[PDB]
RNA sequence: CUCCACACAAUAUAGAUGGAUACGAAUAAGGCGUCCUUGUGGCGUCGCUGAACCAUAGCAGGCUAGCAACGGUGCACUUGGCGGAAAGGCCUUGGGUGCUUGCUGGCGAAUUGCAAUGGCGUGGGGAUAAAUCAUUUGUAUACGACUUAGA
RNA sequence: GAACGUAGAGUUAAGGUGCCGGAAUACACGCUCAUCAGA
């Protein structure tokens, strides 16, 4: 393979999981941030293993989890070209980590992110339940937007990380309405 | 192109102190009456030692079939050369007429055997006039009581660009 | 006749139809191919897999019958150019032309031109069997398609069944006669 | 339901002298050619390619290479070219000849019945 | 009311041509609803007329027209031959040219 | 997004001048209607081309008069539903308000003289959400780039 | 295939007539399905 850098270095996700439908609805992935590395001691259950019932040290990694949070979702429906959103749905109220994310001078800008969106939870929510019912109606596959608490975090960067997460448990409006 | 019967007599010329010899006559299919002096003469050569300046034609003539309404059986022999060899060839043919089972015959020949109209001497044409002298079984298959088939090839020429109506051969 | 023509490709050979749209593209007659996938190759499946593979040293049906269509125009001239762009290809039938009808080219009919007892070639197999990974995504939307137009079509047959009877009670009378004296 | 290849068949010559002259299958002279005679239409006994011919679906019973007159007896007998002129398909045929038979004035007269047929029927629609 | 037509439209094909080289003062067209040369022997004659649209007003309007004349058949088709009076820009290829009744037999 | 200056515009570019007018499959089979025993049932029909169907009178479609029906139909609304494959369209409620050639009237047409087709750009100001540069970071880095953080 | 002044009109030789490409996806009869026929 040609070795050229990396396109974000949030890495992309560009196989999930197959979808049970069986399963109750439920995430495919997380993200979190790497801490570091310890040593582990623990007994070996390996018959076949000469060190069955021993005990093995073992190097392990620990990544930090903070608990993540979803605001919005992403439906896909099929066209014979390939995966399409149709539309993607977002919650009212996001954090300044997120509405962080979208801009590049946060700290001079009016933070004008997503005001207007604002006003579409200000209505009994018809355009936006309109667009849930058609997410339940057309939008074969699910991906919900998720982002870290990445205050409760010692990363110096305040601007949490947004991420699609394909949802393979059952039943595509249970999966939005869940 | 469509031939027809000719009767055509030859008589190779009245000599000095040999008058009127044997009027030898043949019956030639042929689209006209000068290839059928033609193929006349290349039978007489092959008769005996004449040439068409040895002798001459007594009477061209074409005639006709005397009942060409009913649909006649036929065994006809041929002599014709795979280039290196000749044999000769008995075909059995279901026609109304004389004339059109020799065309399908030139048509056959030209189709299995690759020989040209020169190539081909006819024998002889009669025909078949009472049933199971048909030796040939394919057309002894014609010959069934109330014998019935359903047509094929159903396409036709639909003679223009687009179809509204999503053909099909519905027979 | 028409402004644009719809084309449905199920049932028709590859290069007779090729070569029917390629004459009334340079005619300068709109035409939109729909339904691609079930064009029809002339041999079997496997003489027609390797064509495909002795000339790939594009994997869409659109792309074949284009490609196609395309050796018969002489593309690189201005003239090709314009009768390339009055083309349209679709495998199946997506929105608008559902709802508009599709006609047929008999002299490119696989069930008149092919002698029967012969092998043919489905297109979208083909495409599937060398790497176009869509072909169950088009199934999918044309059974929702056929649904819905079973469903027009239903309605459409009680309300002409209304028509029909609103046309045998309007018989009988003197205007009715008359069309018939004129021949209607 | 077929049609069959059979005597007593009565045809219809679309293509050539006859171009639509009903007649019937005397005899058969093989898969591609058979033996017609078309005595009441006018078209001749003959030799023909089945391709310059349809079958109809109306038949009836004809001896095996009957003579022409005997042929015509059995097509009067039959009856047939009553049975053929209420056939709705030749009804559309003498229907698309009279329509190239039409006169200006009639294609108005046809225009003018047309909107009081078509007036009289939004009248009979729209209220069941 | 709804229609005005006093002509039938018809397809400016090609120029007469061989393999590799075109005659462009004999024009080819199409009649449409005509695939015999029997029912283009009707044709014979008649008043044609490309009718385009100019960028500029010449006088008191924009559209203009070439006119010209049915010489004879070409082919089996029912494809026509036509001279006009200037020849055609051959980016009219396929391009709607009306065919006018007039000189009338009929 | 907004205030002055002037260039076309109320249009058309591969070819407008009645209508692109929608089941699906099978073909050595289908469809339609109908009946029942709902079937691979029976009966009849149909194809054999769209040469069909629908629309189509009125100054390139004038101005009026009634007769009859509660039709048809345009437009702007209005009601509700359907449409995501590229839905961008379909269908409906309810009135309005036109035309109505379903019928019968009454005035105008000419001399065009016998055919000649007959809102969008610019140029100068005003307002605005962001982005970039600059500062700063280092999970990055030859450099860009990446990447924090800052009213 | 044809010894060629410049044109117009017609007719043809050879060669073709699915599309490029002008002109029958004519007609008729048989043969070939080739896991790189054949033209």
């Amino acid at each position: 393979l040609p070795r050229k850098r990396a396109a974000s270095i949030r890495a992309r996700v560009k196989a999930f999981p197959k979808d049970d439908r069986s399963k109750p609805v439920a995430l495919t992935s997380f993200l979190g941030y790497k801490a570091g590395m310890t040593t582990i001691v623990r007994d070996l259950d390996r018959p076949g293993s000469k060190f069955h019932k021993r005990e093995v040290v073992e190097a392990v990694t620990v990544v930090d989890t903070p608990p993540v949070v979803v605001v919005g979702v992403v439906g896909y429906v099929e066209t014979p070209r390939g995966l399409r959103s149709l539309t993607t749905v977002w919650a009212e109220h996001l954090s300044d980590e997120v509405k962080r994310r979208f801009y590049k001078n946060w700290y001079k800008s009016k933070k004008k992110a997503f005001t207007k969106y604002s006003a579409k939870y200000a209505q009994d929510g018809a355009g936006i339940e309109r667009e849930l019912a058609r997410i339940k109606k057309y939008a074969s596959v699910v991906r919900v937007l998720v982002h870290t608490q990445i205050r409760k975090t010692p990363l110096a960067q305040k601007k949490a990380h947004l991420a699609e997460i394909q949802l393979n448990g059952g039943s595509i409006s249970e999966k939005v309405d869940w | 192109a469509h031939f027809k019967e000719y009767q055509v007599i030859g008589r190779r010329l009245p000599t000095e102190s040999v008058p009127e010899p044997k009027l030898f006559r043949m019956r030639i299919f042929a689209s006209n009456e000068v290839i059928a002096k033609s193929r006349y003469w290349y039978f007489l050569q092959k008769l005996h030692k004449v040439k068409k300046a040895s002798g001459e034609i007594v009477s061209i003539n074409q005639i006709n079939e005397a009942h060409p309404t009913k649909v006649k059986n036929f065994g006809v022999w041929v002599r014709y050369d795979s280039r290196s060899g000749t044999h000769n060839m008995y075909k059995e043919i279901r026609d109304v007429s004389r004339v059109a089972a020799v065309e399908t015959l030139y048509q056959d020949m030209a189709a299995r055997h690759r020989a040209r109209f020169r190539s081909i001497h006819i024998l002889k044409v009669a025909e078949i006039e009472k049933t199971a002298d048909v030796k040939r079984q394919y057309v002894k298959q014609f010959l069934t009581k109330d014998l019935k088939f359903p047509l094929p090839h159903r396409v036709q020429k639909s003679t223009k660009t687009f179809s509204y109506k999503r053909p099909s051969t519905f027979y | 006749v028409e402004p644009v023509v719809v084309i449905d490709g199920k049932g028709h050979l590859v290069g007779r139809l090729a070569s029917v749209v390629a004459k009334q593209l340079l005619n300068g007659q709109k035409i939109v191919v729909v339904r691609a996938e079930e064009l029809n190759i002339s041999g079997e499946f496997f003489r027609n897999k390797l064509k495909y593979h002795d000339f790939l040293r594009f994997r869409a049906p659109s792309r074949i019958f284009y490609k196609a269509l395309r050796g018969m125009v002489s593309h690189k001239t201005a003239r090709g150019k314009a009768a390339l762009e009055r083309l349209k290809v679709f495998e199946g039938i997506p929105p608008p032309y559902d709802k508009k009808k599709r006609v047929v080219v008999p002299q490119a009919l696989r069930v008149l031109r092919l002698k029967p007892g012969r092998k043919y070639t489905t297109l979208g197999k083909l495409s599937t069997s060398v790497g176009w990974k869509y072909e169950d995504v088009v199934a999918k939307l044309e059974a929702k398609r056929k649904v819905s137009s079973a469903e027009y079509y239903a309605k459409k047959r009680a309300f002409t069944k209304k028509v029909a009877s609103a046309n045998a009670t309007a018989a009988e009378s003197d205007v009715a006669k008359q069309l018939a004296a004129l021949g209607y | 339901n077929w049609r069959l290849v059979e005597v007593g068949r009565v045809v219809l010559i679309k293509k050539g002298q006859s171009a639509g002259k009903l007649a019937a299958i005397v005899e058969i002279i093989d898969q591609k050619k058979v033996l017609i005679d078309g005595p009441k239409a006018g078209v001749p006994r003959q030799a023909i390619n089945l391709g310059q011919v349809v079958l109809t679906p109306l038949t009836f019973a004809l001896p095996r290479g009957a003579r022409t007159a005997t042929v015509s007896k059995k097509w009067a007998a039959a009856a047939v070219c009553e049975k053929w002129a209420a056939s709705s398909w030749a009804k559309k045929i003498a229907q698309r000849e009279r329509r190239a038979a039409l006169t200006d004035f009639e294609r108005f007269q046809v225009m003018v019945l047309r909107k009081q047929k078509r007036y009289t029927v939004k009248k009979a629609l729209a209220k069941a | 009311a709804e229609s005005h037509r006093l002509y039938v439209k018809g397809k400016h094909l090609s120029y007469q041509r061989s393999k590799r080289v075109n005659n462009p003062n004999v024009s080819l067209i199409k009649i449409e609803g005509v695939a015999t040369p029997q029912d283009a022997q009707f044709y014979l004659g008649k008043r044609i007329a490309y009718v385009y649209r100019a960028s500029k007003e010449v006088r008191g309007s924009k559209i203009r027209v070439m006119w010209g004349k049915v010489t004879r058949t070409h082919g089996n088709s029912g494809v026509v031959r036509a001279t006009f009076r200037n020849n055609l820009p051959a980016k009219t290829f396929g391009a709607s040219v009306r065919i006018f009744l007039y000189p009338s037999n009929i």
